[PDB]
């Protein structure tokens, strides 16, 4: 993408979103990042949407194959060869490559050039998310360091967002939702997850009165995700 | 399935 | 795929279907075809499903982008650069590559080694389908020859199926449905399309009484597609 | 949209 203009890459990423071609969208946004300039709010959201749909497809595939593999590893299952394991490993390697790509973009050099609280919290939330995606498939030795990388990114984002953003900010709400999911699914801390979700919901509820109608809609939509997770876990 | 963002 | 076993390629194609990873499924089935052996009914269906989902995604993307392009080419639209046209052309080229791959598989050497009526009609139906997909995006000079390639494949399949298969065979029904769609959308012959659909529906209806319950279900499901197209076009 | 197979 080094020969295409930055504006053209953004425009084509938008076209790809409209056509539901998220691999193309991700490659376009990667080229845009590689142009070296800081991203706007809209461009950050495009990058996140693109890589989120790519990894989402790969993670769903991984879960399907992992469940097939673990049923093939039960008592009474007929030996089928190494095919399921090999294909699960291939999908896993591809997922890991996508996460490594995102984290390399964040490290060179999105995070270190983000001074504003909104952009920095956004990038650290992404970092925590993609280390969490790596942690979902990790099995040995580096597992604990991957988990702590996710925890560290999430924690720094939480600190900055508590200091510099209102409790109704959608980025803060989504960050708290994802950090609670990390606590529940990854860190084996369901009480921390529930506590975080209820505290975030309540403090945003208390400040809903300051918001305009559209900001109100934006914040309540994510508070509903928090309430969904709470209803599932309680 | 639990919600994430 | 030249180093993986044929049985392994089929098994992994099934796993990919379960994981909705249709590009992987297509590559696996291509390797299986490339092994040089004739395909069973189930393997033919796997190949068709894989490449059908791949091209289906690419065709939907193409339609979205083509509609955006033709709205950008109207009176009162602001000039946006060559980005929409370039991206539409890229998606188009990728689609054309997938169709060329399928047709090359059919030509080397699936069709010439298919003696049975069922397998031969299946392969010729595929050939007509993928030339029709090429015709959907063609614009100059080779357009009429592509259209005639589709027509020829469809016609030979129709002749063989009328001679060698009962009117309730699902492959014959699907072939007639697709040939009618060709007449309506590609060959500018809506009366031929309607005639073909109603004739196929009626002759299958007349023979429903010979079928078992499950064959009855299989045939009626595609007759319902014929009735849907008829209701849309009348 | 019309049906195909
Ligand atoms: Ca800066
Ligand atoms: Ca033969």
């Amino acid at each position: 993408m080094g020969s295409m203009e930055r504006a053209s890459l953004i425009q084509k990423a938008k076209l790809a979103e409209q056509a539901e071609r998220y691999e193309d969208m991700a490659a376009f946004m990667k080229g845009a990042v590689e142009k070296g300039e800081e991203l706007s709010c809209e461009e950050r959201n495009l990058l996140s949407v693109a890589y989120k749909n790519v990894v989402g497809g790969q993670r769903a595939a991984w879960r399907v194959l992992s469940s097939i593999e673990q049923k093939s590893n039960e008592e009474g299952s007929e030996e089928k060869g190494p095919e399921v394991r090999e294909y699960r490993e291939k999908v896993e390697t591809e997922l890991q490559g996508v996460c490594d790509t995102v984290l390399g973009l964040l490290d060179s050099h999105l995070i270190k050039e983000a001074g504003d609280a909104e952009s920095r919290v956004f990038y650290l939330k992404m970092k925590g998310d993609y280390y969490r995606y790596l942690a979902e498939v990790a099995t040995g030795d580096d597992k604990k360091r991957i988990i702590d990388s996710a925890r560290s990114a999430y924690q720094e984002a939480m600190d900055i967002s508590k200091k510099e953003m209102p409790p109704t900010n959608p980025i803060r709400l989504g960050l708290a939702l994802n950090f609670s999911v990390f606590h529940y699914e990854i860190a084996n801390s369901p009480e921390e997850a529930i506590s975080l979700a209820k505290t975030t919901f309540d403090e945003a509820m208390a400040d809903l009165h300051t918001l305009s109608e559209d900001s109100y809609k934006d914040s309540t939509l994510i508070m509903q995700l928090l309430r969904d997770n709470l209803t599932l876990w309680t | 399935r639990r919600m994430s963002n």
